[PDB]
């Protein structure tokens, strides 16, 4: 009937407020399918946010070396500046200073109060810290990209010149960290199965999971805009412009499946139109020799079925023959 | 038609009587989803009585197994058909060749 | 012989295609084995044994 | 729906009092009429039975004093 | 009300009872059986969830402790029909609460061909590869990169 | 920028043949390319506006399983050579046509007495082949719009309809299309890189047209992600 259904949740599990599970049902025999695997590919690839890109140490220009005042590798910084979630204004690309030594371990805390950006776990700790003179410190640099992104396309800006800036991390733009969709049976009042999705999503805390799953379905339907229907039906507007009479007026008389004797004579009579047959009486027909009860009540019961009567009164005859 | 043959479904499908073998040849005279009409070469032909062949073939009807067996025409009109040629391809047959 | 009759037609000598996903969408690695086997259907019907 | 009873096992000696004392929990709630003790989840009777038997506030003894001072009371109104 | 007019709406099989059907074998498990029963898992109890096919569907897992193949192997179900014995095979002869063989304290739940080999090839670890040596803070990352 | 990019567009409608069409998408920007290509894909296959054929009544014949004295196919093959075919409905959705021949001949779609709205895609399909010279058929053949793919016995609701004889039905697997193949590659712009250009290739019945259908796949895909678009705790 060209007429789909909708879903209607009935779970969106919150727990810890940063890893969701949601439910959707009922759905099609595949759109649960499409829908999970649309979804995935546009949460983990297609989904603009915020994280870190560039980090600034004082003299270790090589990840193959270490430095004193830490009881980790620069490796584990990098892990650790990897989870970063901060949150940026509609600037483009800021820098962040964490200038600070001390004894206790190095928090996300310690970055200054650049009230143009926000850092989503204050308490989220960067690196333990050696308990006596450890004095090291960085500087970070955050943007906003497309999706996640490796170092490999980095290694080309490394390529293309190096200051003192030119570092190597990559930068997991896309703010959600894990993503899962199924499929399942749903009972329909008289359908069997069908797909119910059940979506389990975890993200770095910058958004809500379902904000996550409005602004993918939002930058999806962008996308889709330029092709749904131009409209919501797509023809809000009917008319109607008919002529009086029929078509069938026009066809032969062969179309009127009748018995192959019936027809010749009523050809032999120049009657091979149907238009030409009903503007006249059968008091003429009996005339024409081997005109009998069988073709002339097969003739006025085809018309019969058509509901036009034997015997009319048309002046527009024959348009346009 | 199984693809990957044997050669063999030649033979089997010729041998057992299953299909609608061709006892004269000659040329298709009728050609129904029923009744195959065959007139008899004047070579073959008998010499009294001389006539044409008639096959009936086996409509759906209920085998030992409860299964469906039938045979379908597979000659077209005017069709030449020697001695020995299958005419009506039976069940799990096609152009004679077993095709289970 | 198998060899020449693939390399005749357009399908690859490995006898060997790639496959893509339809659910998911993407591509299958270790390019599987695709053909046209004859199969038949036995006489052990569902509908005669529930 | 009930995965898993390995506490139970662990809460009772065995299965075999285990799903006895259950049986006439059921018994004594479902084709009894009695009212439960235990947040249920629109279900049967079992799983509610196996749900309080794994909880601890119904056991042997329990079930054993409880029916005791009924038929005590019962035999007390009846006069 | 009456059984004759329940029985009339059940034989008609309206769209509205399937809900008293589905409720009904919420928490009423079943037995599955194998033709041959040899050791103890033989018979099995199974919660049943209401599908189409007139096929049995089961799960993976366990038909190595059924031993029957999918070659067109034919089983039998009951109902304990009691609730003492739907409490019985909840309790003893559920699924998870047969996982030890009775013959040796080895598990009988052991993973079949499929899920084996699909690990196997999961787990062997190659020379060369996309992010070849690269360096990851989380398996969530992994999932991410992976899918 | 980065954030707010440029949407696809329809840039070509290319049909190779009369069924098999080609239609190209761009620009996509990165990983929207597999994405939308499976989608469209799978929404395609899944269901589609079909008007294929639901039942027939034959004069002659009273049920499916029998033999018709002048014919050379069973009517079994009569069936699936109806099955085959495909016709194109504007106005309304169910229509009745009538298929009336005779003389000998390979009778084809083309000797249907054809209406104004209903439209034969292609007339070549052969029905049958009328072997006997006395021999005429004559058949009704019902046609309605549907959604998907349904069962022949599975789609009965009553057992009065089904009590006239002549009434014979048949699985209607309405399906305008029948392959769907998609793939991406390099797009254009003025001062960018990385754009990538879709195609999708669509052997289909030739029914349906492949802007109308593609559009089609949008509008239910596009619903389908409204119905979640702002999801909340609704019930
Ligand atoms: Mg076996």
């Amino acid at each position: 009937v060209t007429e789909f259904l909708k879903p209607r949740l009935v779970d969106i599990e919150q727990v810890s407020s940063t890893h969701a599970k949601v439910t959707l049902e009922p759905l099609e025999r595949g759109f649960g399918h499409t829908l999970g695997n649309a979804l995935r590919r546009i949460l983990l690839s297609s989904m603009p946010g915020c994280a870190v890109t560039e980090v600034e140490i004082d003299g270790v220009l090589h990840e193959y070396s270490t430095k004193e005042g830490v009881q980790e590798d620069i490796l584990e910084i990098l892990l650790n500046l990897k989870g970063l979630a901060v949150r940026v204004q509609g600037k483009d690309e800021v820098i962040l200073t964490l200038n600070k030594s001390g004894i206790g371990p190095v928090t996300a805390a310690d970055i200054t109060h650049d009230g143009d950006v926000e850092i989503v776990k204050p308490q989220h700790v960067i690196c333990h810290l050696t308990d006596e003179n450890a004095s090291i410190s960085m500087r970070i640099k955050v943007q906003r990209g497309r999706g996640y992104v490796p170092a490999s396309t980095r290694i080309h800006s490394e390529e293309d010149e190096r200051p003192i800036g030119r570092l190597l991390v990559d930068a997991c733009y896309s703010p959600v960290e894990r993503i899962a969709y199924n499929v399942e049976a749903a009972r329909v009042e008289q359908r069997t199965d069908l797909d119910k999705l059940v979506i389990e999503m975890e993200t770095n805390g910058t958004i809500d999971p379902e904000e996550a799953i409005r602004r993918a379905a939002t930058i999806l339907a962008e996308q889709l805009e330029a092709f749904v229907d131009l409209r919501d039906v797509r023809q809000p507007e009917v008319k109607e412009e008919k002529p009086e009479f029929d078509p069938i007026l026009l066809r032969p008389v062969d179309d009127l499946e009748l018995t192959v004797r019936s027809a010749n004579c009523l050809k032999a009579e120049a009657i091979h139109y149907i238009g030409d047959l009903v503007q006249r009486t059968e008091v003429e027909l009996l005339k024409t020799p081997n005109l009998g009860k069988k073709s002339l009540t097969e003739i006025k019961d085809v018309l019969a079925s058509r509901g036009l009567s034997l015997g009319m009164r048309l002046e527009n005859w024959p348009p346009a023959s | 038609k199984p693809l990957v043959g044997t050669g063999m479904e030649r033979a089997v499908a010729v041998d057992s009587g299953v299909t609608a073998v061709a006892k004269r040849g000659g040329v298709v005279q009728y050609v129904d989803a029923s009744r195959i009409v065959i007139k008899v070469n004047e070579d073959e032909m008998y010499p009294g009585e001389a006539g044409i062949d008639i096959y009936n073939l086996t409509k759906y009807t209920r085998s030992n197994q409860n299964t469906c067996i039938n045979q379908m025409p597979c000659v077209s009109l005017g069709e030449p058909v020697e001695r020995g040629d299958v005419l009506a391809d039976g069940p799990s047959t096609d152009l004679g060749e077993l095709a289970l | 012989e198998i060899k020449e009759l693939l390399k005749l037609g357009d399908l690859p000598t490995s006898g060997q295609i790639r496959l893509y996903d339809g659910r998911t969408g993407e591509q299958f690695e270790r390019p599987v084995t695709v053909g046209y086997m004859y199969m038949l259907k036995l006489n052990h019907l569902v509908d005669d044994k529930m | 729906a009930r995965v898993t009873v390995q506490d139970a096992v662990e809460k009772i000696g065995n299965r075999f009092d285990l799903v006895l004392v259950a049986a006439r929990r059921a018994r004594q709630m479902q084709v009894g009429g009695k009212d439960p003790l235990v947040p249920e989840e629109n279900d049967k009777t079992t799983v509610i039975a196996l749900r309080e038997i794994e909880e601890g506030l119904i056991n042997n003894q329990i079930l054993d004093v409880r029916e005791r001072q009924e038929q005590q009371e019962q035999e007390a109104a009846e006069l | 009300t009456t059984i004759k007019a329940a029985k009339k709406m059940v034989e008609r099989e309206e769209a509205v009872v399937w809900d008293i059907l589905d409720e009904v074998i919420r928490e009423h498990p079943v037995l599955l059986n194998r033709a041959p029963t040899l050791h103890r898992l033989g018979i099995q109890a199974f919660e049943p969830v209401l599908i189409e096919g007139k096929a049995i569907q089961l799960h993976p897992l366990v038909c190595a402790a059924y031993n029957a193949d999918f070659d067109g192997d034919q089983m039998a179900v009951h109902v304990p029909l009691t609730l003492e014995a739907q409490l019985e095979a909840r309790a003893l002869m559920m699924s998870t609460n047969n996982i030890l063989s009775p013959a040796n304290g080895e598990p009988i739940i052991v993973p079949s061909q499929d899920v084996v080999l699909g690990l196997y090839y999961m787990t062997r670890d190659c020379v060369n590869a996309k992010g070849e040596g690269m360096v990851l803070t989380g398996p969530k990352e992994a999932e991410r990169l992976y899918r």
